């Protein structure tokens, strides 16, 4: 979830958020 | 109205000044706040504000904040002026080049402004006492440029040096011989008097006499503060004989390049031995000439005494002073040069040495300090030239100095002057016919 | 009652602690490194229940 | 107010950085959220050295984490203290280096340094007075070695009058876990020679030997290895953040230990490490710390100082302690071991003493040794590099990515010049001057 | 011969001229000296006093 | 203990004796005594 | 104030040293945990001789335990006083010696001493004024004799102006428990002679004779034998740790016991010993101690001084006593046995008096004798060595591990030269 770029990212939960 | 200005430069200077000013506050009855709980005797060291506040006549100079912040935070944070504690941003990093050309040149304008503002309050000024160490970058470079610009600013005012000479065996750095050569080269012409101390002899004295098997820099600084208070007691408290600063400026420097006395204090003893010892004038003045009680690690039996200055404090009488001096002269181990048939100066002061709570010394009625000039420091100069030369053969640690402000030939000239200083010492030491 | 007496106290080595008196020390933390993560105190229990699993 | 900027390169660099930041966050009393929950007032006096202030009384590290692979950043973010890092300081690529120096230096690493240097300049121009830069990397991979050295070169070009510190994990002859290590290890020492002020060589088999013999742990994993490396990293710079009787910062240590600009490779050590069973039988004293610090087992590099001469030695002690014991121990070891110290430098050892110990401890110490026995590491690397390059193994992976064949030969020549320089400074006489003086000028 | 060459480059060298910096406050506050206005730089210009 | 031959051919800076003959006699007596 | 570093070699050395540490821990009042639970002030006054201070008021011995087989280390650690030793002081190899002096001296003992000497130097440079090193070992084994003498030689080279005391368990002809033991006994005498200050010869058959006849026990175990050896061992160094009217330490005894550098072998004996049924019927006085000291039934060697000449005699008494009775008894024995002492040395005796008695006992005494009658031991060992070597018994074990055949010949020659010197000093006239 953290490593994927802001484009090409689905709705996912970032670590510690 | 007699006054002295204290300039504590370097970490060694600041940590000596802490003990010195605690001792002065306890002597004059000043609270750590800075207020007394018709006597004007504090004016030698303190300046009286109209509301009763007393501010010392000292300048703390440093290039790192880690030891000035302890002063700004600790017990005596309300005593010192906020402006008299001057702190750089980067330390000299054990470089004479950084302390003399790159970092030290920046803050001397502010330091001299503080010095001028403290010297314009003086009704009558005696001199400047500079507390420093030869080893460190600040205590070498900034002290050298401080005395150069101080000789520019003030013509011939007396400059006394309380300097930590490098110890012959132990040290806390590598580049100490470089700093010592380049320090003595400039102070040789721009210093008035230079009292030598080193940590190893005071370690031995504290281990043998005060029954402390583990001394500390605080235990050294208390003894150094006792020495400086014994020097200034003639100015502050009345006595039979008065000794001013210019007196032992004149009376221990017989030649233009020989201004390096050695300090000694007696008696330095503990309570369990003060319970047994009768501490008379003859005993306390025999303890000063003992080579094991010397505060510089050099044996005076190798050299010849050039001059001596003795300062007695307490319940002391001139007849018992002079009989003991006659006994010292008639003893055969102590040797004087032939062109000094009158080798002593004496001072008598009435107030006994004070005691601090938690201190190491015992409460004693009488004491004595000695400032003596011997030929037996030519061996110290020879050993220090040995170390400088043995480093300088391969040109080690020289790029740090070269690439930061100074050329290479200053090393060669600063060693060639000290070789001439050694020949000066043997020429002085050689007796007539 | 002399300042800096604890440096020269004769009974200083008598009035000391080994700093790892037991595993449940509050003071032993990650910066003071008397405690290490690789000390498997659960090694034999883990081995036994692994054998049961097999 | 002498700020140190931290740089972590590669997987090794990121894991060591995470453990080190956990260690000093616990040392300064910072929870994983970022706030302060401590017991002493001396902890927030010097905290701007490593921590940027944030809003609402928060503290964030002044560190950048740089990688060519996206997989390490996830584990670092979700690790023990991954919350405290700012999300904009994680700079990662998407295609890995594949343990290749050419990919990290020319192909993939050249496109990432333009994005890394923006963050580096952003956090280096916001400081009050920059003490210098610190790097954590390993010479065995592709992300840590190549692009790490490229960052070193660019940072040195931009900021000349600052201090540069590297913690380099040099490869091992026994715990070599990659075939192509000698190429990456040989092409990196040349970039390390003239672009670094201090370099500390940390070796994995030395860490394993410490964890097996000195500590006697059952399973000595990478957490323990980076824990020891962080123990090394904290005690070098403790004098900047905590007061003491004798201070020595990074410049003060570098000036006294580096006599010539090509001699800046150090071996490190830590002092009070004791096994679990041998704790109650042992007393913490200054002679004990000085006695056990100079042990050849204690060294964090796989070089035995008995095979060489100690060029310079530095020791940083921590705790409430007396200066006389420290000075007498460091005089005593020099007077005893007469042959292990070089002869053209008297008093090879430097002392520093700090007041505040590590948390939960009474007394501690740290050793940094500049020794001539470090040339055997370069000789082993050079012999394996020569053995591979004589038969041209694994060379297409480097040559087909923009490298000509002469760079390998120049790297071998530079490494051989370095080992010859170390050998000549070892076998040098002290009671002699010659062939460059002024022919005994004047009369 | 590394010892002789190090001695040769140390001897055949020059010292870096420091950039003039002055410090203002008790705590260190470094400022460059040339563009501050406390040094007469622009008096020495060529067009001084003439059109 | 050891010094260069570079720094051996450097003289003194003070001149305290009245005549060079007296200085040489004093130095000779001091060398014979030491 | 003067530290003694203790060395334990082999299974015999480990067991004797463990019992010795138990005995002097009971003397100085130390619990098996390690702390001090005492009732006097003189217990802790001189304790740095054998113990190092640790944290929490704990004392750990200054001893090293060296072995080539890990079997003995586990038993020592699991014994009653095994928790007092520091864990690093056990140095153990993984492959044994197997009663082989060649394996102990060349193959297996070459790599163990590089780890032993680290610990020995670590505990030797931590002392302030090191008095010397003590060794306990047996010549009947492999890791005690060969590697033990290798350690003796290396310690001699490293620390020349020190003291080297050893307690050597030389073999016996009747209680011989090893076939190949004459080789091990012979090949170590040269290394003892050229590198040892003082040697005390202990025999298991002698200890068995004492425990059979004087003490009258039905099961005389090695625990009782080690008790006797340790009770001899403590009385030699009791003057260092306890005050007295007349003091004599290890160097003091060595000076008056060694008149020639090749004559440093001693026979020991102990005095107050008595049986359980005879405990009430015996009065403890100085004449009783002196008459039971010099008995030929009492010696801790396979040696009888009736066949030889007492070169020099030392006595260390323990207990509050009078000097006149001690002096007159030590004069009376010299007067009565006029033929058993040499004549070229007058005043052949040395006396020391220590104040504090052994625990549970009122008065005690220890005897150290340099006599010519110790040469029959070496003659017996040499003749059995020659009896094996003429037919070349067991020589492949010693040759295949890297020993030439000339070492046996030079061992024979050196041992014969030593016994010839002892013969010469037996047959010495008063005047010439
Ligand atoms: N007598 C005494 N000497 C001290 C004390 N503190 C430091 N020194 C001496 O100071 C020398 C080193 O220089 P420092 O005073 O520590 O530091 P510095 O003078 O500011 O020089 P830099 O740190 O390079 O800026 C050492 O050789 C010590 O002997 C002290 O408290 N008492
Ligand atoms: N000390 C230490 N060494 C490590 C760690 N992780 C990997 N290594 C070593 O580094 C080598 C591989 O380097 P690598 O981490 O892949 O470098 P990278 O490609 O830049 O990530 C291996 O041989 C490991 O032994 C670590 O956390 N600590
Ligand atoms: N006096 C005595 N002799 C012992 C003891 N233990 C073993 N021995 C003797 O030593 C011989 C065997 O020694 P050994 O164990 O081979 O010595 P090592 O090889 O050095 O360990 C046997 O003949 C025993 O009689 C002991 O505790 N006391
Ligand atoms: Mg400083």
């Amino acid at each position: 979830s953290f490593s994927t770029p802001v484009p090409l990212s689905l709705g996912k939960l970032l670590p510690y958020e | 109205m007699r006054e002295c200005i204290s300039i504590h430069v370097g970490q060694a200077g600041v940590q000596i000044g802490n003990a010195c000013w605690e001792l002065y506050c306890l002597e004059h009855g000043i609270q750590p706040d800075g207020q007394m709980p018709g006597d004007d005797s504090f004016n030698t060291f303190f300046s009286e504000t109209g509301a009763g506040k007393h501010v010392p006549r000292a300048v703390f100079v440093d290039l790192e904040p880690t030891v000035i912040d302890e002063v700004r935070t600790g017990t005596y944070r309300q005593l010192f002026h906020p402006e008299q504690l001057i702190t750089g941003k980067e330390d000299a990093a054990n470089n004479y080049a950084r302390g003399h050309y790159t970092i030290g040149k920046e803050i001397i304008d502010l330091v001299l402004d503080r010095i001028r503002k403290l010297a314009d309050q003086c009704t009558g000024l005696q001199g400047f006492l500079v507390f420093h160490s030869f080893g460190g970058g600040t205590g070498s470079g900034f002290t050298s440029l401080l005395m150069e610009r101080l000789s520019v600013d003030y013509g011939k005012k007396s400059k006394l040096e309380f300097s930590i000479y490098p110890a012959p065996q132990v040290s806390t750095a590598v580049v100490e011989p470089y700093n010592s050569i380049l320090t003595t080269h400039t102070t040789l012409e721009h210093s008035d008097c230079a009292f030598m101390v080193d940590n190893e002899a005071i370690y031995d004295i504290c281990r043998r006499n005060l029954d402390i098997e583990r001394p500390t820099y605080t235990n050294l600084n208390r003894l150094i503060g006792q020495i400086v208070s014994s020097i200034t007691a003639s100015l502050r408290f009345d006595g039979a004989l008065n000794v001013d600063l210019t007196e032992f400026q004149t009376n221990l420097v017989p030649y233009p390049r020989i201004h390096f006395p050695l300090a000694t204090y007696a008696p330095v003893i503990s309570a369990e031995k003060a319970y047994h010892e009768q501490l008379s004038v003859a005993e306390i003045t025999n303890a000063c000439f003992e080579p094991a009680n010397q505060m510089v690690k050099c044996d005076p039996r190798h050299g010849k005494y050039m001059a001596c200055c003795l300062l007695y404090r307490g319940d002391v009488v001139p007849k018992d002073v002079n009989a003991a001096i006659a006994t010292i002269k008639t003893k055969r181990t102590i040797q004087f040069v032939d062109w000094c048939p009158t080798g002593f100066k004496v001072g008598i002061n009435y107030q006994p040495p004070t005691v601090v709570p938690g201190g190491d010394l015992a409460k004693v009625q009488r004491a004595v300090c000695m400032l003596s000039n011997t030929t037996a420091i030519a061996e110290a100069w020879a050993r220090l030239d040995h170390k400088f030369d043995l480093m300088y053969a391969k040109r080690a640690f020289v790029h740090w100095y070269v690439g930061e402000g100074m050329e290479e030939g200053e090393f060669s000239e600063a060693r060639e002057d000290m070789a001439a200083l050694e020949k000066d010492y043997e020429e002085v030491g050689v007796d007539s016919v | 009652t002399r300042r800096e007496f604890d440096l020269s106290d004769p009974l200083a080595l008598k009035k000391d602690l080994p700093a790892r008196q037991s595993d449940n020390d509050v003071r032993n933390t990650i910066s003071g490194m008397q405690k290490f993560m690789g000390e498997d105190l659960n090694f034999h229990e883990r081995k036994k229940f692994q054998e049961e699993q097999n | 107010m002498r700020e140190i900027v931290h740089l972590q390169a590669g997987q090794c660099g990121n894991q060591i950085g995470a453990k080190f930041w956990e260690v000093i966050s616990d040392e300064h009393g910072i929870d994983p959220t970022g706030t302060y929950h401590g017991d002493s007032d001396l902890q927030l006096e010097r905290i701007n050295v490593y921590y940027n202030e944030a809003t609402g009384g928060k503290y964030v590290p002044r560190a950048v984490l740089v990688d060519l692979e996206p997989g390490t950043m996830d584990s670092v973010r979700s690790g023990p203290f991954g919350q405290i890092f700012r999300p904009d300081n994680f700079v990662f690529g998407q295609s890995g280096a594949g343990n290749n120096w050419a990919k990290g230096h020319y192909t993939e690493g050249a496109e990432l340094v333009d994005s890394v240097l923006d963050v580096v300049r952003k956090e280096a121009e916001s400081c009050d007075c920059l003490q210098g830069f610190q790097l954590t990397h390993s010479l065995g991979g592709g992300t840590g070695s190549g692009m790490g050295t490229l960052l070193i070169s660019k940072i040195r070009e931009e900021y000349p009058d600052r201090i540069m510190n590297t913690f380099s994990v040099v490869p091992s002859p026994k715990v070599s876990d990659t075939v192509v290590e000698p190429y990456n290890a040989t092409l990196s020492v040349h970039q390390l020679v003239e672009n670094t002020d201090e370099t500390y060589c940390i070796d994995n088999e030395a860490l394993y030997d410490i964890c097996f013999r000195t500590l006697k742990l059952t399973t000595p994993t990478y957490g323990d290895l980076n824990h020891l490396v962080s123990a090394t990293m904290s005690g070098v710079t403790t004098c900047l953040r905590f007061p003491g009787q004798l201070n020595a910062d990074l410049r003060k240590l570098a000036v006294n230990m580096v006599p010539f600009p090509r001699l800046h490779f150090f071996m490190p050590g830590f002092a009070p490490l004791t096994s679990r069973g041998s704790q109650q039988y042992r007393a913490l004293t200054v002679p004990e710390l000085t006695q056990q610090m100079f042990d050849a087992k204690n060294m964090m590099a796989a070089c035995d100082p008995r095979h060489g001469r100690y060029l310079t030695v530095a020791a940083v002690f921590r705790g409430r302690m007396s200066m006389k014991e420290v000075d007498e121990q460091m005089l005593n070891v020099q007077n005893k071991n007469s042959s292990y110290f070089v002869e053209w430098i008297p008093n090879n050892v430097k002392t520093a003493v700090c007041d505040i110990p590590p948390r939960g401890l009474k007394m501690s110490a740290t050793f940094i040794g500049n020794s001539t026995a470090i040339q055997e590491l370069f000789k082993r690397i050079s012999e394996q590099f020569t053995a591979m390059f004589r038969r041209k193994a694994f060379l297409h992976w480097y040559t087909g990515e923009g490298m000509d064949e002469m760079e390998f030969t120049e790297a071998e020549s530079n490494m051989n010049d370095l080992v010859s320089e170390y050998q000549q400074y070892q076998d040098a006489t002290a009671e002699e001057e010659g062939e460059f003086e002024e022919e005994a000028e004047e009369e | 011969n590394f010892i002789n060459t190090n001695a040769a480059d140390i001897i055949m060298g020059v010292a870096k001229k420091p950039k003039p910096i002055y410090v203002d406050k008790r705590t260190g506050d470094k400022h460059d000296l040339e563009p501050s206005g406390l040094v007469p730089k622009y008096i020495n210009k060529k067009d001084y006093g003439v059109t | 203990l050891w010094h260069m031959p570079h720094f051996q051919k450097v003289g003194r800076h003070l001149d305290t004796f009245p005549t060079e003959a007296d200085r040489q006699r004093a130095l000779k007596a001091h060398r014979e005594e030491c």
